[PDB]
């Protein structure tokens, strides 16, 4: 009971890559880390699964 | 003897072609320098500046 509109829609949507930013960048903190995630697939069973 | 004198310059003219050290444009002085300061990585922006 699919389409193929919704399942390019829902292969687009799960294969894009995130910008997180950075912690302690106007803060008094004393430490500036950056934040990564997971973003693109790369290999054949990510994009099966 | 000139000629003998002569050769015995040239000999010794090419010898001392080979011990001057070599270089390009000489370093001069341009009324400024510079100083660099590294923090400990992760370091905030209000660290570097005080």
């Amino acid at each position: 009971n699919l389409t193929a509109t919704e399942i390019v829609n829902a292969i687009r949507e799960q294969n894009i890559q995130v910008a997180a930013g950075t912690i302690g960048a106007p803060s008094n903190s004393p430490l500036q880390l950056s934040v990564n995630a997971q973003g693109r697939l790369t290999t054949e069973q990510e994009f099966a699964d | 003897s000139a000629m003998g004198v002569y050769a015995a310059l040239l000999g010794l003219t090419v010898g001392i072609s080979y011990i001057v050290p070599g270089g390009f444009v000489p370093a001069q002085d341009k009324q400024y320098l510079i100083s660099f300061a590294q923090l400990p990585n992760g370091a905030s922006l209000d660290r570097t500046e005080a």
